[PDB]
RNA sequence: GAGCCUUGAAGCCUAGGGCGCGGGCCCGGGUGGAGCCGCCGCAGGUGCAGAUCUUGGUGGUAGUAGCAAAUAUUCAAACGAGAACUUUGAAGGCCGAAGUGGAGAAGGGUUCCAUGUGAACAGCAGUUGAACAUGGGUCAGUCGGUCCUGAGAGAUGGGCG
RNA sequence: AGGCUAAAUACCGGCACGAGACCGAUAGUCAACAAGUACCGUAAGGGAAAGUUGAAAAGAACUUUGAAGAGAGAGUUCAA
RNA sequence: CGCGACCUCAGAUCAGACGUGGCGACCCGCUGAAUUUAAGCAUAUUAGUCAGCGGAGGAAAAGAAACUAACCAGGAUUCCCUCAGUAACGGCGAGUGAACAGGGAAGAGCCCAGCGCCGAAUCCCCGCCCCGCGGGGCGCGGGACAUGUGGCGUACGGAAG
RNA sequence: CGACUCUUAGCGGUGGAUCACUCGGCUCGUGCGUCGAUGAAGAACGCAGCUAGCUGCGAGAAUUAAUGUGAAUUGCAGGACACAUUGAUCAUCGACACUUCGAACGCACUUGCGGCCCCGGGUUCCUCCCGGGGCUACGCCUGUCUGAGCGUCGCUU
């Protein structure tokens, strides 16, 4: 995900459950380049990447 | 310099979203006499110096 | 594109080199030789 | 009376300002005090002040300061001038008894120095040289 | 001659005023006059335009006895568009040409609540 | 012009720098430096010896010489040779001193 | 410097003279100023004349000027009291009081 | 080795961005700014400079809320609303 | 649709909220079209639903700045922003009773001395 | 001046016709596309060869000097309109571990990587590149900053101004 | 040796505003244009060049050489 | 030894309020040169100006005589024309340089300390009602200032009884 | 004879002078005379469907509301085309809102380290635990509270 730069990881951590139901094993963030805070979200190891890709609708 | 504080980045960021040419819908607007970005940096021939 | 392309050169500044150069500076090298001049 | 400032008694000028030791500064001591008190408390406004000791080096004065926005004094409406906001730093403008002695304003003979508001504003009209459409 | 004190006899503030006035000033600079039956069943000299009116041009290239509609008006360019004045390209594509609004005479309206009570402002005052 | 053309800051070279001696702008890059400074030969300089808004505009006439104007005008007036040798058409018009009721 | 037969000229110009010159330029504009303040001021007052107070009958003081006669500025408050009217009524009134002047 | 050679050498920057007017003058090794004069209170300026306050004065930036003080200037502050 | 203030005026606060929800559902899934390819007609829709979210937010913030002035009206020692603004130098003038307020001196003096009309012609 | 002009003014060119002793002017011809002049008065930032004048441009010199520090390339094939340089193979060489290697600090700021173009830039050329255009890439409780004091710098108390 | 106070008065900053025997893009503010912008210097600071198609983009469809630039026909308009 | 009263004092993220920073064309307070001039240069002049510093408002500053004058006397301040390139200053050189009379523009005067008389008759803060809006001001009870001096009457033109 | 060179002239190219135009300057004058702790001037960063500048804005980001106006903005799609609902765009702007630095204010600035109070979830609670909010700069004034003094004094042991 492109999260906002003032977000730190357990906002994220927060609003990815908040927001889709599933849970975080844990988040890896990074500062992109161009400006913008790059977040890799770990899932659970029940849940599905690509259910909840197909769900979200990438 | 491979670690740099943070305001250098944003700093680097702003400049790289400077350095990009004209889109091509702008050139043949009404009353417009822009043609090129004027403003545009090479990284060989100029430094921004931080 | 390709015309754009072909067009960017033409736009693309063109006098980024005339930074002019030829301030020069000072000379100081011409008199150096010290010819004496009837010393 | 003050020293001047320069270096090692360098002027850097004509035989007229060699005189590191002797000057005196124009301003009266009881101003300086009043400049002091005033920007030390800016908050306040400064009425006057007066005399109370001296012994060999320190002079001692007393200031008495009104205070601008206390209700007392914004009410009683002889008092209400000095709320007016004309009034800020009366001390560094020279309004006060002691600042008008040291600009040295009165009338007659004896004060054509200064013919209206100051010494500059007499420089001023005597030396803009003054032209009509019509000469 | 001007008398008012508030108002530019100025050739380079009039040209600025005019070109850079916003789109609530270019409607009233876009000003067609109307025919002379219709002025003479509604008592008004002058009207603006709008996308909906029947509009017959009196001079250009394209004059006469041509009663079409607007279509577009682009108030940046000045310039209203009608349906029968057309030209084509060099590649067969149809283009509408740009006619002034002063060269424009409007031969039936839109009737609107908003018309209606310009209308009768114009009549009004005109007294 | 009421303003420098002196915005500019400016030295000489001197006998070296084979150029001139004309004040000159220092600085580099930017393609103006070491153009002609202020001065009048030069571009972007001020004029020679710059107007100045004290000039003696309006001027005074006698009071006296102000009437007599008045006077002769009015008499140049009366006579038609010379309203006509101005470029007026009197050559159908009645008198010359033409004099209307007051109910115009 | 100078030349023939030709008076010594000692004119004031050495000091920067062109930085401070005050023009008149707006004397014109003054003048209406000061007749739309006079105006204003017969229409801001009421039946009350224009320049308002009476001014006395005052000779000037010099060997030089008096002969003449001048309107002072005001009435010498012995000579308010030989008109037997008080201070500030006169004020009121349009009697100009001032009380430094003596008879 | 005057010129071209110890040119070379240049390695260490002795100016920062200031976090004031954001003008590269903030010297680390005094920890202070040149231009604006940044650990000082007051605003540097001089007279003896006209460009200087040409640049940095007022007008030249936004004005982003002294515009609307002139436009609620022109008319005079009002505090209630409008009629319907 | 369309989201109209004047519509928004009559809701309930707690409405508002889950209709900002809503429209906030509608912003993130037309953002991920926003990144993805096929959007050719979404984005329109974007523009628009995100205006509407400032309308709402508009009038939930016209409510609670009313209805906090509705109970601190009346009252001594109301809020910073509440206070009125104006500019610096308009609070920091006296008052306009402080202005008209006069000493008795003063009174006493206008009581005898009142001001006349006159004319003197005749 | 009931001045002149879209039936063509200003400006420009002219082996054209003339005038004046000249300053200069008038007409013809051609370009040119929207304003211009005569006279009487009036007011100027009012007439160029130069000032090692200023700015802008172009010559002769001239297709000349010059593309030479560090040994060096050759054949075949491929993609291509095009190969002394691109890539692959083979061969011969150099750097020879205090390197023309493998990685970092300061500095640089996207140059990193892929795809596409070869108009300008690479001082020859180029299918190539660090050129241009599109689109990607930098993930840390345990690596470092953050914390400590050093040489020092700096605030309140105080003093001076 | 304590104090207050309008007026007439100065104003090249600002806010709008009106005019001119002023300059007409090497002139006039440095800035008629993406101007205190590009750029130079570590910094104080220095600091440009750059207006004009046509009435209307009607901006050259299509053919035909050339790898493309470029060209020859054709077309737009009063004029390419 | 404890407690109480003050007097000097500190503290607080005490209740409420205020000052800082900017723009600086004009104004106000201080500080403050030097080029130049004098054909040299020291006093003079450039100038109590450029620069520096601190302040302020729509204007500021000034201001109701410890005045001008010397005769038939004027009468707060400000600004203009005159005074005047004068009286005067000055290696009596270069140079510097006022003011009152006069005429105009605008017109405006006032308060307090002191002195004494009135039983502190005065002000601030808190709490309840009072009232009507676009929004805050008089009155009633208790906590303070204040007798080392609130308020009324009072100003050199006399004032009080 | 050709080539070369020179001079004219026609044409063509390089070049951008003259002329013509001007949403620009300069000067003069009138009217007004307004910043900031309720966070100014300035700076940084960010914002459009396609977006780099300029311009305009601030997590409501090419503007929100309201009043007037009355059918558009525009380079291209789309989208609301609704108007016998509330009505596009533009101007006015008085209600909201106003990221970080900045006099900058919790202490410093490296986006670092805090401390209380309160509210939602945590071990259903203090013991250096997540989210959110508020408060936490200096100086000074009026009053409150606390208390120092072999300073002066009383009554008392
Ligand atoms: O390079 C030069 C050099 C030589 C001549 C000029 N000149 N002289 N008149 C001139 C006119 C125009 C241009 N240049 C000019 C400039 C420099 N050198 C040098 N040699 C001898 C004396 C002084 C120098 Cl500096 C170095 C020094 C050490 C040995 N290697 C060479
Ligand atoms: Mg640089
Ligand atoms: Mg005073
Ligand atoms: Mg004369
Ligand atoms: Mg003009
Ligand atoms: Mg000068
Ligand atoms: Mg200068
Ligand atoms: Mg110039
Ligand atoms: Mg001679
Ligand atoms: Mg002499
Ligand atoms: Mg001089
Ligand atoms: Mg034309
Ligand atoms: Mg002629
Ligand atoms: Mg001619
Ligand atoms: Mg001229
Ligand atoms: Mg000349
Ligand atoms: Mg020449
Ligand atoms: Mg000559
Ligand atoms: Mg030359
Ligand atoms: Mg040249
Ligand atoms: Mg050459
Ligand atoms: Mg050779
Ligand atoms: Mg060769
Ligand atoms: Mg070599
Ligand atoms: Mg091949
Ligand atoms: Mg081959
Ligand atoms: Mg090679
Ligand atoms: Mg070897
Ligand atoms: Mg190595
Ligand atoms: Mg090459
Ligand atoms: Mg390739
Ligand atoms: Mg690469
Ligand atoms: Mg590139
Ligand atoms: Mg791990
Ligand atoms: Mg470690
Ligand atoms: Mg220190
Ligand atoms: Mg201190
Ligand atoms: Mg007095
Ligand atoms: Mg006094
Ligand atoms: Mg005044
Ligand atoms: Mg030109
Ligand atoms: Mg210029
Ligand atoms: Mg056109
Ligand atoms: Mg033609
Ligand atoms: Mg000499
Ligand atoms: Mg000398
Ligand atoms: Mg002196
Ligand atoms: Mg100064
Ligand atoms: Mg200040
Ligand atoms: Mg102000
Ligand atoms: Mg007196
Ligand atoms: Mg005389
Ligand atoms: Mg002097
Ligand atoms: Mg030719
Ligand atoms: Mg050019
Ligand atoms: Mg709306
Ligand atoms: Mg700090
Ligand atoms: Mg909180
Ligand atoms: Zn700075």
């Amino acid at each position: 995900f492109i999260v906002d730069v003032k977000a730190n990881k357990h906002q994220i951590k927060q609003a990815v459950k908040k927001l889709y139901d599933i849970d975080v094993a844990k988040v890896n963030t990074l500062i992109r380049p161009d400006g913008e805070k790059k977040a890799y979200v770990r899932l659970a190891p029940d849940y599905d990447a690509l259910d909840v890709a197909n769900k979200i609708g990438i | 310099s491979s670690h740099k504080t943070f305001r250098i980045k944003r700093f680097l960021a702003k400049k790289q979203k400077q350095n990009r040419p004209i889109p091509q819908w702008i050139r043949m607007k009404t009353g417009n006499k822009i043609r090129y970005n004027s403003k545009r940096r090479h990284w060989r021939r100029t430094k921004l110096g931080l | 594109g390709v015309c754009r392309k072909a067009a960017q050169p033409e736009e693309a500044g063109l006098q980024i080199p005339a930074i002019l150069g030829i301030l020069g500076g000072i000379l100081a090298l011409l008199i150096l030789i010290l010819l004496l001049l009837l010393f | 009376g003050r020293k001047r400032p320069v270096p090692k008694g360098a002027t850097y000028g004509k035989p007229v300002h060699h005189g590191v030791n002797q000057l005196k500064f124009a301003r009266s001591l009881q101003s300086v005090a009043e400049e002091r008190a005033g920007r030390h408390c800016g908050a306040l406004r400064v009425l006057n002040s007066y005399w109370v000791g001296e012994d060999s080096t320190y002079k001692f004065f007393e200031v008495i300061l009104i205070d601008p926005f206390h209700k007392a004094i914004r009410r009683n409406p002889d008092t209400q001038w000095i709320t007016k906001p004309v009034h800020k730093h009366r001390e560094m403008r020279g309004l006060t008894s002691a600042g008008r002695k040291s600009r040295g304003l009165g009338k007659g003979h004896k004060f054509h120095h200064t013919i209206g508001g100051s010494r500059r504003a007499a420089w001023r009209r005597r030396n803009t040289l003054q032209l009509h459409r019509y000469r | 001659m001007k008398f008012n004190p508030f108002v530019t006899s100025d050739r380079s503030k009039n040209r600025k005023r005019h070109f850079n006035a916003p789109s609530h000033i270019r409607r009233k600079i876009m000003s067609s006059p109307l025919s002379k039956e219709l002025r003479q069943k509604y008592n008004v000299r002058s009207m603006p335009i709008r996308k909906d009116d029947e509009v017959q041009v009196v001079r250009g290239h394209y004059k006469g006895q041509q009663i079409g509609k607007v279509v577009q008006v682009y108030r940046k360019k000045y310039v209203i568009y009608i349906e029968r004045v057309q030209r084509e390209k060099a590649n067969g594509t149809t283009v509408h040409v740009g006619i002034h609004p002063s060269k424009v005479v409007i031969t039936r309206l839109k009737l609107d609540k908003d018309r209606k009570k310009i209308l009768e402002r114009k009549a009004k005052s005109r007294q | 012009s009421e303003l420098a053309g002196h915005q500019t800051s400016a030295e000489s070279w001197g006998t070296g720098r084979a150029v001139a001696r004309i004040p000159r702008v220092r600085g580099g890059g930017t393609h103006r430096s070491g153009q002609g400074a202020f001065g009048n030969m030069c571009r972007g300089g001020r004029m020679f010896a710059p107007t100045k808004t004290w000039r003696r505009w309006h001027r005074r006439v006698n009071t006296t010489q102000k009437r007599y104007a008045i006077c002769s005008a009015l008499a140049a007036s009366a006579l038609p040779a010379l309203v006509m040798s101005k470029g007026h058409r009197i050559e159908e018009v009645p008198e010359l001193p033409l004099v209307v009721e007051d109910k115009v | 410097a100078p030349s023939r037969n030709g008076m010594v000229l000692k004119p004031h110009f050495h000091k920067d003279w062109q930085r401070r010159v005050a023009t008149w330029f707006n004397q014109p504009a003054r003048k209406i100023r000061r007749r739309k303040a006079r105006q204003a001021k017969a229409r801001r007052i009421a039946p009350r004349p224009a320049s308002g107070p009476i001014r006395p009958i005052v000779r000037c003081p010099t060997v030089r000027y008096h002969t003449k006669v001048r309107a002072g500025r005001g009435f010498s408050l012995e000579e308010l009291r030989v008109a037997g009217i008080h201070k500030k009524v006169a004020r009121t009134i349009g009697i100009s009081v001032d009380p430094r002047r003596r008879n | 080795t005057k010129g071209t050679s110890s040119f070379g050498k240049r390695r260490n920057k002795t100016h920062t961005l200031c976090r004031r007017c954001g003008s590269k003058a903030y010297h680390l090794q005094k920890s202070t700014c040149g231009k604006c004069g940044y650990p000082a209170k007051r605003k540097r300026k001089y007279n003896w400079s006209a460009k200087a306050k040409r640049r940095n004065t007022t007008g030249t930036g936004r004005m982003r809320h002294l515009k609307i003080v002139y436009r609620r200037f022109r008319h005079g502050f009002r505090e209630g609303t409008t009629p319907k | 649709a369309k989201i109209k203030a004047r519509d928004l005026r009559g809701k309930k606060k707690e409405e508002l909220l889950k209709q900002l929800d809503d429209l906030k559902v509608e912003l993130s899934q037309l953002r991920v079209a926003k990144v993805t390819g096929g959007a050719a007609s979404k984005l329109s829709k974007i523009r628009v639903v995100r205006k509407s979210i400032a309308r709402v937010l508009t009038v939930i913030n016209q409510t609670q700045k009313e209805n906090l002035r509705k109970f601190y009206k009346g009252k001594k020692y109301k809020p910073l922003d509440l206070r009125p603004k104006k500019t610096r130098a308009m609070r920091r003038r006296l008052n306009k009773h402080e202005e008209n307020l006069k000493t008795k001196k003063q009174q006493r003096k206008e009581r005898l001395y009142p001001l006349r009309k006159y004319a003197v012609k005749a």
